[PDB]
RNA sequence: GACCAGGCG
DNA sequence: GGAAGTAGTTACGCCTGGTC
């Protein structure tokens, strides 16, 4: 899934998501909305036709922590839930 | 000296014109450019060799 | 040239050439009007 | 609203220039970026029609907030720049802060613009009377005062 | 033409199951009630069954050969 | 923490309640389930003679839409990368009568229509219909062939309704007879909402601060269905495992970027 | 959906919903012209004069006529035919599909004309998926274009399962003032709840009254306001949707059959301006 | 090529 | 001044087919 970086000032990331759609997009803001550390992050689809599987972040740091760090962090986030997730199902369902 | 929109236009026309048939471009542009832009971007600059009269 | 045809109120292939042949007829049921059937070779179709 | 387009079967010409004198005449006094205001009567012809007055009117209204997401969200699907959301003007029963839909829309606004109307909105003149009576008087009223006694 | 193989809204398949509906219903017993038996729960199935043509056997009948 | 509870596990679907998980979580599993689980669906059809009433192209389209067992154990269905196994179903039906699903053979046992009674086409007497059906795994957010089922979610919602409401007992009895698990105290009525509660028109007039709805945080009432090409349970393993390797894919590809 | 344009589900496309089939009918005649001076259907060869490309006579049999079943697009010739010379070799006549048509080939017949000579018919079939740009309409005078396909994961769903397959805005109502597509849209749910058809005939048809109440018995709001959920974000939306079931139907005017370009081509003879049409 | 008819915005 | 005659116009495209 290519990162295709659009722009890297300080506390600032911006970059292209190349592969995915809404449902990973979503996600990953969201559980990255909840890092104290992030002071704003947010996506867009450009255009639903021409830019249906690129989508574009933004993440904004107040600067203890760079976006690499926070990207990183809530995406082992994301993984830790789906697995829990995962074996709460087994559990239910067996 | 204020340009009207008539005047600019056709100003950035034969500019854009004479760069077409190998009139040596009077700034610096980026490469991929298109004629017509690289006219504009040397109005814009404001290096403008082409005057126009008035009665 | 003898080529496979196929009439049109009746289903049973007849046999002929339209070059040669002045009057196109089946000459079975007299019918003027004749299918030129489908070739007996694989076609791809993609299901979408 | 210039080309009286309706989504409903129409059709449109496009025409290509094929000289370069032809291209900037058309890029120069065609564009689209002009022609927003009418010669017909000197307004805006160029603006929203439905779904942006309706929606306009859903975020600014009285008691209309909005959650951090969907303030973020909002803002980069306008396409403004920001690095920094404002501070909040509420806050929820559960501590969320919440952002009023008047901020949201004066985070695109130019920072020296200043002006005042009665919109369609009115059905009470008194409160907008109050209002320009406050605003007559030093024409820079206190922003609290104003928020005080604001109106629809 | 034919019964469609799947539901258009959510995809779930609904061919079998409209011959059954069909002479379920004409055996006299209450459309809602067959079409809770054969476990259509969604309108939108149901849309399916009850607005569909058989009209696969009115065009049987002319041949291209 | 998070919890899972089956509130109705029937053959075909599953109900159950998914619980201390935000709203993003629930609708990428809802999203992942719709359009990221891989099955098997013809997407290629070689036509050898068809004489029957329908074109090709729309024999395809209903072979396309006949859904076909997919095996669990010998494909890696949460790979971000799918196989190209092919398998070869084929049909060799003529004469008077009706083609059903079941009349395909196959070259692998695994892969094979689920219900062998969907009509296919209807067959006049001397009409042959022979083709040869190549299926390959999919997914659905490329065509709706390649959809595991049916998903969706709801929020897992209390409704209050106060006793000193005049005939409650028929609000009572109405979330009686909707199914919905209800509970009474000495000042209100709740009824738990699995399945949509809707006021009356009658008491719309207390909708406002008599009869209120309370949303429990982080719980969502998920409502799985399978078409058959998949076991329910199979289904949100393999949609949790295609997240949880999107996951990994995204960390490698940051860790690659710095 | 803005501006009368109407919003669509690909799930629901790629099922079967609102798809079709064109069928163009090519007819060529071997015309018998004075003197003996016949046509021929035959594959021409190269030799005659205004000779088209030999990849565009691909399909084409011996006889001189295309095997049906066999894909054809812009340009190929369905009928080889090959007329006496006029020039001032035998010049070329044959007939092929249009040039923004294509299809595959359903039916070639052969047959003869009523003063004996050899007449075909050959029938192309092409297959037409919505897509963006193709007029829908509803038995309300309600028009509109596809302006966007939505995948099913981005739709919002309903608290009950539903899905919508067509969506439109609100702002098209009121200006209109069709409130016969809401008591339709209200009477269709409800028949689909039902098992049984609504009746709608124009003034002894179930009222509105009966209908609002029978979806209240139902199990439904009565309004037809159902609690929806946003695909994108998955938070319900903060008002009540309405939504039901519409007869919609597809019409002829297909974006496929009026999209046309000309960047140079032939011109008039008396003029030397472009011609007009779209077929030329 | 011009005549007719039917539509579309 | 009649009181008739006469002439001159009556949106813009676009598409389809059918016959000469
Ligand atoms: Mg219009
Ligand atoms: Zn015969
Ligand atoms: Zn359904």
């Amino acid at each position: 899934m290519k990162i295709e970086v659009i722009k890297k000032e300080e506390n600032l990331l911006e970059f292209y998501l190349e592969g995915e759609d809404h449902t990973f997009a979503n996600l990953l803001v969201e559980t990255l909305r909840e890092n104290p550390h992030v002071k704003f992050t947010a996506y867009t689809i450009e255009h639903p036709i021409t830019m249906a599987r690129k989508p574009r972040f933004r993440v904004v740091t107040d600067g203890e922590i760079t976006p690499e760090e926070a990207l990183e962090e809530a995406a082992k986030k994301i993984f830790e839930r789906a697995k829990e997730v995962l074996e709460a199902w087994e559990k239910a369902v067996k | 000296f204020k340009y009207t929109r008539f005047e600019k236009a056709r100003i950035i026309g034969a500019r854009a014109l004479q760069i077409s048939m190998g009139a040596p471009v009077l700034i610096d542009v980026p490469p991929g450019i298109t004629p017509l832009e690289a006219a504009i971007l040397e109005f814009e600059k404001g290096v403008i060799p082409i005057t126009v009269i008035r009665p | 040239v003898e080529a496979v045809y196929r009439c049109f109120k009746c289903g049973r292939e007849v046999k002929l050439d339209l070059s040669i042949t002045r009057d196109l007829r089946c000459p079975y049921c007299g019918s003027k009007i004749l299918y030129k059937p489908r070739p007996k070779v694989p076609r791809r179709v993609k299901a979408i | 609203p210039p080309y009286n387009a309706d989504f409903d079967g129409d059709e449109m010409n496009l025409h290509v220039p094929q000289t370069e004198e032809a291209q900037a005449e058309a890029r120069i006094l065609m564009e689209v970026q002009n022609h927003i205001i009418s010669p017909r009567y000197g307004g805006p012809i160029i603006g929203g029609i439905q779904d942006h007055i309706s929606g306009g009117y859903l975020l600014t209204r009285e008691g209309a907030y909005f959650t951090r997401d969907e303030v973020e969200q909002m803002l980069m699907f306008a396409g403004v720049d920001i690095t920094e959301l404002p501070e909040p003007d509420k806050y929820d029963e559960n501590g969320n802060p919440l952002w009023s839909g008047k901020t949201i829309f004066s985070l695109l606004l130019p920072e020296d613009l200043t002006v005042w109307y009665r919109n369609k909105l009115c059905d009470e003149p008194e409160r907008c009377e109050a209002l320009e009576k406050l605003i007559e008087e030093k024409l820079m009223p206190d922003p609290e005062e104003v928020r005080k006694l604001a109106y629809d | 033409m034919i019964v469609p193989v799947r539901c258009f809204t959510c995809g779930k398949v609904i061919g079998d199951k409209y011959y059954e509906f069909k002479r379920r219903v004409e055996a006299g017993e209450d459309p809602e009630k067959v079409l809770d038996d054969l476990g259509l729960e969604r309108y939108c199935c149901r849309r399916m069954l009850l607005s569909h043509v058989e009209l696969i056997d009115d065009i049987m009948h002319y041949r291209v050969y | 923490g998070i919890e899972v509870q089956i509130l109705e596990k029937k053959e075909d679907s599953i109900k159950f309640v998914l619980k201390g998980v935000h709203v993003s979580f629930a609708n990428a599993l809802r999203r992942t389930i719709l359009g990221e689980v891989p099955t098997f669906a013809v997407d290629e059809v070689e036509f050898y003679e068809n004489d029957s009433a329908l074109f090709d192209e729309i024999i395809a389209h209903r072979l396309a839409m006949i859904p076909l067992t997919t095996p669990v154990d010998r494909f890696e269905l949460d790979a971000l990368e799918l196989d190209d196994y092919t398998v070869t179903l084929s049909l060799e039906a003529e004469g008077p009568g009706i083609v059903y699903s079941g009349d395909l053979k196959s070259d692998d046992p695994d892969v094979k229509p689920v219900n062998p009674n969907i009509p296919i086409v209807k067959l006049a007497e001397g009409q042959r219909l022979v083709f040869n059906a190549y299926a390959k795994l999919g997914r659905g957010k490329d065509h709706a062939k390649w959809q595991p089922g049916f998903v969706y979610y709801k929020y897992y919602t209390i409704v209050h309704i106060s006793k000193s409401i005049p005939e409650w007992k028929e609000l009572k009895k109405l979330a009686k007879k909707r199914g919905l698990p209800v509970e009474e105290t000495e000042e209100e009525v709740l009824v738990t909402t699995i399945k949509p509660f809707y006021i009356p028109k009658d008491f719309e007039e207390y909708e406002g601060k008599e009869i209120w709805e309370e949303i429990v945080p982080n719980t969502y009432i998920f409502t799985v269905e399978t078409n058959g090409e998949l076991p329910v349970e199979e289904i949100v393993s393999i949609a949790l495992k295609i997240l949880m390797r999107k996951a990994d894919r995204f960390i490698s590809e940051l860790q690659k970027l710095t | 959906n803005m501006e009368d344009a109407i919003i669509i589900n690909k799930a629901s496309i790629e099922r079967g919903l609102a798809r079709s089939t064109f069928f163009r009918t090519y007819e060529a005649e071997e015309k018998k012209y004075l003197g003996g001076q016949t046509d021929k259907f035959e594959i021409p060869d190269p030799t005659v004069r205004g000779y088209r490309g030999e990849k565009y006579y691909r399909n084409l049999d011996e006889d001189g006529l295309i095997f049906p079943e066999s894909k054809v697009e812009g340009k190929d010739v369905l009928v080889g035919r090959t007329s006496p010379p006029r020039f001032l070799e035998r010049r070329e006549t044959s007939v092929a599909v249009r040039p923004s048509e294509k299809g595959v080939v359903d039916k070639v017949i052969i047959t003869e004309t009523g003063d004996g000579t050899k007449l075909v018919k050959v029938t192309v079939r092409d297959l037409r998926i919505p897509e963006l740009g193709d007029k829908f309409a509803s038995r309300h005078g309600q028009k509109g274009v596809i302006g966007l396909i939505v995948p099913q994961e981005d739709m919002p769903w309903t608290e009950s399962g539903i899905v919508p397959d067509l969506i439109v805005n609100p702002h098209g109502i009121p200006s209109r003032m069709t409130v016969g597509q809401l008591i339709e849209a209200i009477g269709g749910k409800v028949a689909s709840l039902k098992g049984r058809r609504v009746d709608g005939t124009a003034f002894i048809g179930e009222p509105e009254e009966k209908l609002r109440k029978e979806l209240e018995e139902l199990g439904f709001k009565h309004t037809g306001r159902e609690i929806m959920y946003d695909g994108i974000t998955g938070k319900r939306l903060e008002a009540d949707i309405f939504i039901g079931v519409i007869y919609y139907q597809r019409l002829h005017h297909m974006v496929a059959d009026k999209i046309h370009a000309r960047s140079r081509g032939p011109v008039q003879v008396l003029t030397k301006q472009p011609t007009e049409g779209r077929a030329r």
